[PDB]
């Protein structure tokens, strides 16, 4: 569960860096999430999929790992309330909900690196207008981290049910 | 006419006045056919912008060529291409500025994103001969008696000392002659990254028009007006007529209304986009920050700036006699060392003095996940069939 | 020269923070041979230490390898790196001219704004001093 | 100290040759174009030239025959005759063709 809540926290980040302009121009504060650029007067707008063209490429790949990352993680919640039905073979089906958790976070690890190296390139290019002296990662980012431990704290007890 | 580094006009030319308001290559150059002819002078502009056309209804040359045609103008100094057409109807000095078409592209700039740089140090074919060299291992370890051993050939691949050993006879030899061999190859594969990441010249992408002439990754055009549009077009040079063809056929139209649309569509393309103009002036936009741009090769054709005076006047003549004097004195190149790198917003070989480059990026590191998954679905892939085995 | 954070220099926070948890998926793939134990056999494949479990010749002996490959690239890119530190570190020489001012432009230098010093790389020939007037000038 | 300058043009290169690269040579760069494709081909230009000069149809002072003589210069150069008998005399007839300036294998890794 708590592997899902800071996944789906990551897809609601609504700041994912600082962004700072903050030039003596004048200052600047952006707070731009995931996908939503959020800003500071206070505005938010969307300013997803930016340059250049193989990078959208790669950010075509970047939504595809992330769909198929969440999507996993039902399967090893389905799997287990087969076992309540059953609890109220029986470690196949256990051991196979432990199989698509640990294929979840693995895509999605991926998935949290392909964003790492956009994040990366797009400020190498000095984003069009916006490039911060930030560059301060997350805050739900190093919480995502966290549902991918907390993936595999989940996978290790549940094969531990499956050698007894 | 007003022309960068030739004819400009001062930050305070508000406050000066007379030729004292200009500024550039052309007005210090005037000052020396002043000092050489001795004539008192005034620099003017010409009205149109024109440097001279003649016309095809009317055949009026307008601009420069019209101030001297039709008296408006005692002399040109000016940047000023000799043609025939012009050539017959005012006489030109002998040059002193040869120049042709030359080729502006981008500067180049680093960014290898992913599984190809990580195969830099070491050659792609090494790649290949390294395995091939390694598949010879196999066999020569089941020559004890190779599906187990050649894992422990894998175990004798770089490190992590394997546990079958063919205790002393043959393969404990040539078990560690191929051990012996692959070592040298990871230390001389440090010593080539170590290398690589020290240097960091900057590979020019191209060199000759012969390159543009077949490749089309990089797109290149020039003024959407002027004789360099007629040039590629009046070149019965296969190579240049290909790419006059190329230009004519670039889809969409890679001309350009102004030299700095060009200019910018270089850096907007971010190299993808080249373009072609006059190489002193090429010298030039190279010259003026950001520098992102920057001329290769050599000029396609010969050309010359000359100083014109209207035909019939005698005054050209001593006029033709300072201009060699200038030359041979280099008086010419010594303002074009003033007027391209003394006034220029960048030192060339300054910034060639200024690079330090520093700590390692991810981006060579992250293309080799792609085969690090790729065994991950390699140790799906391999496990699913054992329960068929099963 | 400061402490822990001048070790953390040739490689880079989140690359630190991106080994450790690429490290950390290793763990359950060695587990699916049948976790606690063969973690260490994963340290014990981390750079060098040849390990003592190895699971013979199944997946886990090839994966086990690939994350052993893709490791051992990476010290010797810490190693590239930090040669890479040290090469131009010792080529960074002081300034023992006026020459080495008259081509480099990364510090730069001035005068004061009155004065015969003013005067002197003005009236300087040499085309050393000049080309620090023209630079003076063009500051 | 010795002498670097030679008495012939021959000499210049040939020292280049005999001093395997430790002798330089300057001279003009069309001529050092064409040395470059006379074969055994070792010698080579790099850079540009170091001034601006020129080759003119001369005719005697007062002689009306060179103006339109420099009609027809003017006229060889933009119908690009000048440069198409460059590529015949230079790499046409040149012992080492124009292409085999492009086999001079760039800045590839390890031998």
């Amino acid at each position: 569960l708590l592997a899902l809540l800071f996944a789906t926290t990551a897809f609601l980040t609504t700041y994912w860096c600082q962004g700072t302009q903050r030039v003596p121009f004048q200052l600047r504060r952006f707070h731009t999430g995931i996908w939503y650029s959020c800003e500071e007067g206070e505005k938010c707008r969307s300013f997803i999929d930016l340059a250049p063209a193989s990078e959208k490429g790669v950010l075509w790949l970047s939504v595809v790992s992330e769909v198929l990352y969440i999507l996993l993680l039902v399967v090893g919640f389905s799997l287990m309330c087969l076992e309540l039905l059953h609890s109220s073979d029986g470690l196949k089906l256990n051991a196979f909900a432990a199989v698509f958790t640990v294929l979840s976070g693995l895509l999605g690890m991926v998935a949290h690196m392909m964003y790492t190296q956009v994040f990366q390139v797009t400020v190498s290019l000095g984003p069009e207008d916006w490039r911060p002296h930030s560059w301060d990662y997350g805050w739900s980012f190093c919480l995502a981290w966290g549902s991918f431990t907390c993936c595999m704290a989940a996978s290790v007890t549940t094969l531990n049910s499956y050698t007894k | 006419i007003l022309e960068s580094p030739y004819v400009m006009m001062k930050k305070n030319h508000e406050m000066l006045e007379g030729n004292e308001r200009y500024e550039g290559y052309c007005v210090d150059l005037a000052a020396e056919i002043a000092k050489h002819c001795g004539f008192k002078y005034k620099l003017t502009i010409v009205g149109d912008g024109k440097y001279g056309a003649r016309d095809a209804d009317t055949k009026i040359w307008n601009g420069m060529v019209g101030e001297l045609v039709y008296g408006k103008a005692d002399i040109a100094i000016a940047p000023l291409t000799i043609t025939l057409v012009r050539e017959e109807v005012i006489d030109f000095s002998k040059p002193f500025m040869s120049l042709g078409i030359s080729i502006m592209i981008k500067k180049p700039q680093k960014s290898k994103p992913g599984v190809f740089s990580f195969l830099d140090p070491l050659a792609y074919e090494i790649w290949m001969c390294i395995v091939f060299a390694y598949i010879g291992v196999s066999v020569v370890l089941f020559l004890v008696s190779i599906f187990n051993s050649l894992w422990f050939s894998l175990g004798a691949f770089m490190q992590q000392g394997c546990d079958i050993s063919p205790r002393s006879l043959s393969g404990r030899i040539v078990g560690g002659v191929w051990w012996f061999f692959t070592l040298i190859i990871i230390s001389s594969y440090t010593a080539n990254l170590a290398a690589f990441l020290t240097v960091e010249r900057m590979v020019s992408p191209i060199e000759s028009a012969e390159d543009l002439s077949k490749q089309t990754e990089i797109a290149y055009g020039t003024l959407d007006s002027g004789s360099t549009k007629e040039f590629f077009r009046r070149s019965k040079i296969a190579v240049f007529d290909k790419m006059w063809t190329y230009m004519r056929s670039a889809e969409p139209s890679v001309f350009v209304r102004t030299t700095a649309e060009g200019v910018a569509r270089v850096r907007k393309s971010k190299g993808k986009y080249a373009y072609l103009l006059e190489s002193t002036m090429n010298e030039y936009i190279e010259q003026r920050k950001p520098c992102d741009t920057m001329k290769v090769g050599g000029n396609l054709d010969s050309k010359g700036y000359g100083i014109a005076t209207p035909k019939g006047s005698s005054l050209g003549t001593p006029v033709n006699l300072a201009v060699l004097k200038l030359s041979e004195q280099g008086v010419l190149d010594k303002l074009k060392n003033k007027w391209w790198y003394d006034k220029g917003e960048c030192g060339a070989k300054d910034s060639g003095s200024k690079e330090k480059t520093s700590a390692l990026s991810l981006s060579n590191v992250a293309g080799v996940f792609y085969i690090l998954v790729g065994g991950l679905g390699l140790a799906m892939l391999v496990a699913l069939i054992e329960f068929c085995y099963k």
